[PDB]
């Protein structure tokens, strides 16, 4: 798969509900816990995803 | 099935200069390298047929390279799999850790995931094509993956059917709609009528509902194969001669169309009741002609290509001792 | 990357096959912009504070054929 | 029955622009300059330039050592492989109406 | 609101350049010309 040039002709704003916020976000903060390791704790604020 | 669908991408040009000495070859191969076995828009794409439209070889202004693009309008072949489907050839890479899955080997490249729930998927075991029917929920078309992926179970025929109703006589100007899928049906009936009558017969007969060793075989010019129990003493209808009766105009429809479990899938043949005859495992449905007529004609087709597929993934003997413990699943749970 | 369909930023990976709209899922049709990550940090901005930002895509054009 | 109203994503509803369809405005039709404007020289010599830089074969018989000079004297001696594309307007019904000017045919400004 | 993206500061702020000037007019390749005297990089 390729993704095609393209360029953008309008901007639309709306306003955000919840819904977007859960269709559009990639994980769900549980923990306090900022850093595990080295790494960034899972489920934190930091989560690499 | 197999079938035409029409996309419209972008595609980037390195090379204007050299592109566009032979264009339409050009953007054919393009189309072909990138598209070509991958799943798109909810299709998985199997050759290009041809470029129905496009646009100049533009030249991209935000950035600074001479590369360009060009907006391709192009008609492809696609598989697009439905709930029910029954892919005859389906070879388990890993039966282990109460999880099941096999990979389809046909044209249309599938991963079923097959639930430890159920006795019979245990019972397979790697390396064996096992013939399997996809669950009822939807396929899975991930865009850029080179295959499908669904969930579904080793076919068991089962015993359960339903009954349709039709409000509205024939749709009129829709029997060519209808006749579209009557076409495809006969293609399918002519290859079958090349392979050999006697593996037809075995894998029928392992997979009719009520196995019949009599031996005593219907025979419709297009279709024939050995025939089943008698409900009621009623008298089913081809479908193919019905729809044919759309010269006619008239062809009751209204009638409940409905197929029993003794009467052969393959066969176009369908009872038509007057009132609520056949049994009802569920309210009948209250649909149109259309939507009736094609349900039947795509479960037809759907068995008339896994017969088709079985007959030929099993063209070897020693296969079917393999899966002889398969076939024992199956003729285990039969009942009559 | 920007889907088509929704006008909503997409994940597109070329090296590691990634073809994932979250809104569209399958349907998606990601293309590529040209922008800045100055602007990719506004629209996140603007986004963060409850104001959905859609991008409509310029539309393809095709010669009459 | 009261109902209650949950809101839906945004993108459920927006529909993507629909393509659209190039309209070429017959060459006796069109009624935009004839001779090519400074930006648009600039354009397709930078054009021609980059493409060189990608793909050296050049139709031009004297040799040069650099793209820039093919370029321009490509665009002099009216050998550019290059199209202008006015667009002159974007109607509602889904056309793109457009004017397609050969560079070769062109007159060219002052670039000197 | 819809916003239109065009002047200067419009495509700015997302990120693209403005349409004007030497961006104004589309340039598109002479596939007609090219096809009649240029020869592919295969052939
Ligand atoms: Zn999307």
């Amino acid at each position: 798969m390729e993704a095609g040039y393209a360029e953008i002709a309008a901007v639309q704003f709306n306003i955000a509900g919840d819904n977007d916020h859960k269709r559009q976000g990639v994980m769900e903060v549980t923990i306090s816990n900022l850093f595990e390791g080295t790494l960034p704790a899972e489920g934190g604020i930091y989560d690499a995803r | 099935m197999i079938d035409q669908k029409i996309f419209e991408t972008t595609l980037n040009i390195d090379d204007p200069t050299n592109f566009c000495t032979n264009v339409e070859a050009h953007l054919l191969k393009e189309l072909e390298n990138i598209y070509v076995g991958k799943c798109f828009k909810n299709s998985f794409i199997l050759n290009i047929t041809g470029v129905i439209q496009r646009s100049p070889c533009f030249i991209m202004r935000t950035n600074n390279s001479g590369r360009g693009y060009m907006h391709v309008r192009f008609s492809a072949v696609v598989s697009y799999l439905n709930a029910f489907d029954l892919i005859a050839a389906v070879k388990i890479i890993k039966n282990d850790s109460n999880i099941i899955l096999g990979e389809s080997l046909l044209t249309e490249p599938v991963t079923i995931v097959i639930p430890s729930s159920e006795s019979q998927n245990n019972v397979a075991e790697v390396g064996q094509i096992v013939p399997v029917q996809l669950a009822n929920s939807s396929v899975y078309y991930i865009p850029g993956r080179q295959q499908a992926s669904a969930t579904g179970s080793i076919f068991i025929p089962k015993h359960t059917f339903s009954v349709y109703h039709v409000q509205e006589e024939l749709t009129q100007e829709q029997a060519l709609n209808l006749t579209k899928l009557v076409n495809i049906i006969e293609m399918l009936l002519e290859s079958r009528s090349k392979k050999d009558f006697k593996q037809i017969c075995f894998f029928e007969k392992l997979y009719y509902t009520y196995s019949i060793s009599s031996d005593e075989i219907l025979d419709l010019k297009i279709w024939k194969g050995p025939k089943g129990k008698e409900m009621s003493r009623l008298k089913p209808c081809n479908v193919l001669s019905f729809l044919y009766d759309a010269l006619k105009n008239k062809s009751s429809s209204l009638g409940f169309w409905a197929r029993p479990p003794n009467l052969l899938k393959s066969s176009p043949l369908a009872y038509q009741q007057d009132q609520n005859s056949f049994n009802a495992t569920e309210l009948p449905i209250i649909c149109s002609a259309e939507v009736m007529f094609v349900t039947l004609l795509k479960e037809i087709i759907n068995y008339l290509q896994f017969m088709n597929d079985l007959c030929d993934t099993f063209n070897n003997e020693q296969l079917i001792k393999r899966h002889e413990n398969i076939w024992m699943l199956i003729e285990q749970r039969k009942i009559g | 990357y920007i889907c088509r369909n929704c006008g909503e930023p997409a994940i597109y990976n070329a090296s590691h096959p990634i073809y994932k709209c979250m809104n569209c899922d399958v349907q998606a049709d990601i293309g590529m912009v040209d922008s800045r990550r100055s602007s990719i940090v506004f629209q996140h901005e603007m986004r963060a504070a409850n104001v959905n930002i859609t991008s409509v895509l310029s539309p393809r054009v095709f010669q009459p054929a | 029955k009261d109902e209650i109203v949950e809101s839906p994503s945004i993108c459920e509803g927006f529909v993507q622009a629909s393509s659209q369809t190039l309209v070429i405005i017959p060459d006796n039709e069109r009624i935009t300059s004839n001779v090519l404007t400074t930006f648009e020289a600039t354009r397709l010599v930078a054009v021609r330039a980059q493409q060189l830089a990608i793909n050296g074969s050049t139709m031009l018989k004297k040799k040069y050592s650099s793209p820039i000079d093919i370029a321009k004297q490509e665009l002099f001696n009216r050998k550019i492989p290059l199209l202008v594309m006015r667009c002159i307007k974007v109607t509602p019904e889904g056309q793109k109406i457009v004017e397609i000017w050969n560079p070769r045919e062109m007159g060219i400004p002052l670039l000197d | 609101a819809v916003n239109p993206i065009y002047g200067i500061a419009a495509p700015t702020l997302m990120g693209s350049v403005p349409r004007i000037g030497t961006m104004y007019s589309d340039i598109i390749m002479d596939e007609k010309y090219i096809t009649e005297n240029y020869k592919s990089v295969d052939s």
